[PDB]
């Protein structure tokens, strides 16, 4: 569920 | 390789059709070609190179999880179904580990010994840190977190000299140094730590900003928020 | 080929985790492989082959779509940027040509030859026009176009003589044939006449239907509805 | 824009 940097 | 006979500048123009078009793929294949003409890579390069492996290996990310979740179901009352979900993940583990190998490799032959301005070699080095967390989330593995860990460490220990606590670089890999504290490490409170010093010390630059870079730094800084919330 | 060591059954179990993963690569692989056993396809089976190669090629279309869209625009006071446009959209095209193919491949050696029963026989014929179609999409043709045309007018003459016309292949298969004649034929007139008189015999034929299969039935009529609505 | 069969 933790967010990492986005694919972008 | 395949990509031998191409022009680096038609490498790179196909890698952004290839973009438009969704074919991430065919994206890293091109971005892989270009890093092994030899030459250094510009910004926008760096940033093709990562979102094609970004998207390739994050629908691997994805797909093991289903796998291994169905896999790990059919261990608890549960009928014998045969060899055949443990097989078709570690076929999906034996791809997606492919994948890291193929980036790691470039970035040890020879994208990070190469870099010497802080903006390119942070960058080599999070994504060195990156691609060994994610072969750690599937590794049954004390090595692969501790070079995870101390790449993450490299990059982040330049990035303090070198860059303002506002650099979406420097944010970034803060947030994915979070990341592996709380996903790989089982350092929950060091993930929390850094994750709010890293806010904070961002917020405490956003004036020195223009409207664009406030725009794009702000961003960053509500997925670490996102991730306090959740971790907290 | 690949799959040749592996049970059918295995093949089949994998196909349909392949499908919960969103592996649809993987999972028309395994499903080419099935079929290469030689026996007959069951229902369920039929529609996990459908299901993966219509997302594999779809995922191909809608590139092709992108990279042609870019190529003409290439093409009106636009400056010359070398061939590499053409080249890509060349790449996806002979990659989406080769999926058609290897699907009427399939289709030809042999599943239609041993299919008997009207689900099935209609089910494949189907298959066959829309892959034609897909191949008409990108053609630059006429026999293309006719080969398509064939297969679905085969494939609604036997439907109309053996299946009501609620059933759900019946009214996917009138439902693709009108979007053949819309979008590949030139013949819109023809696609409105059959999207009205499918949806029409088919409300007539609703009350007979149980729950579930009424919303099987209308779930498609709505797609018919969808059509004339944009179409008119 | 034309709706053809879904993919499942
Ligand atoms: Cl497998
Ligand atoms: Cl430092
Ligand atoms: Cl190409
Ligand atoms: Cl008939
Ligand atoms: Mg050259
Ligand atoms: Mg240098
Ligand atoms: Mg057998
Ligand atoms: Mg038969």
């Amino acid at each position: 569920r933790s967010r990492s940097s986005l694919a972008t | 390789g395949a990509m031998g006979s191409m022009e680096r500048a038609s490498l790179i123009q196909k890698a952004k059709l290839a973009e438009q078009a969704e074919r991430y793929e065919d994206m890293a294949a091109f971005m892989k070609g270009a890093v092994e003409k030899g030459e250094e890579l510009s910004c926008e390069e760096r940033n093709l190179l990562s979102v094609a492996y970004k998207n390739v290996v994050g629908g691997q990310r994805a797909a093991w999880r289903v796998l291994s979740s169905i896999e790990q179901k059919s261990n608890e009352g549960s009928e014998e179904k045969g060899p055949e979900v443990r097989e078709y993940r570690e076929k999906v583990e034996t791809e997606l580990q492919g994948v890291c190998d193929t980036v790691l490799g470039l970035l040890d032959s020879h994208l990070i010994k190469e870099a010497g301005d802080a903006e390119s070699r942070v960058f080599y080095l999070k994504m060195k840190g990156d691609y060994y967390r994610y072969l750690a989330e599937v590794a049954t593995k004390k090595r692969i977190i501790d070079s995870a860990r101390s790449a993450y460490q490299e990059a982040m220990d330049i990035s303090k000299k070198e860059m303002p606590p506002t650099n979406p670089i420097r944010l970034g890999l803060a947030l994915n140094f979070s990341v592996f504290h709380y996903e790989i490490a089982n350092s929950p409170e060091e993930a929390i730590s850094l994750a709010k010093t890293t806010f904070d010390e961002a917020m405490a630059d956003l004036h020195t900003l223009s409207e664009d870079s406030y725009k794009d730094s702000t961003l960053i800084m509500q997925l670490l928020r996102d991730n306090l919330t959740l971790w907290t």
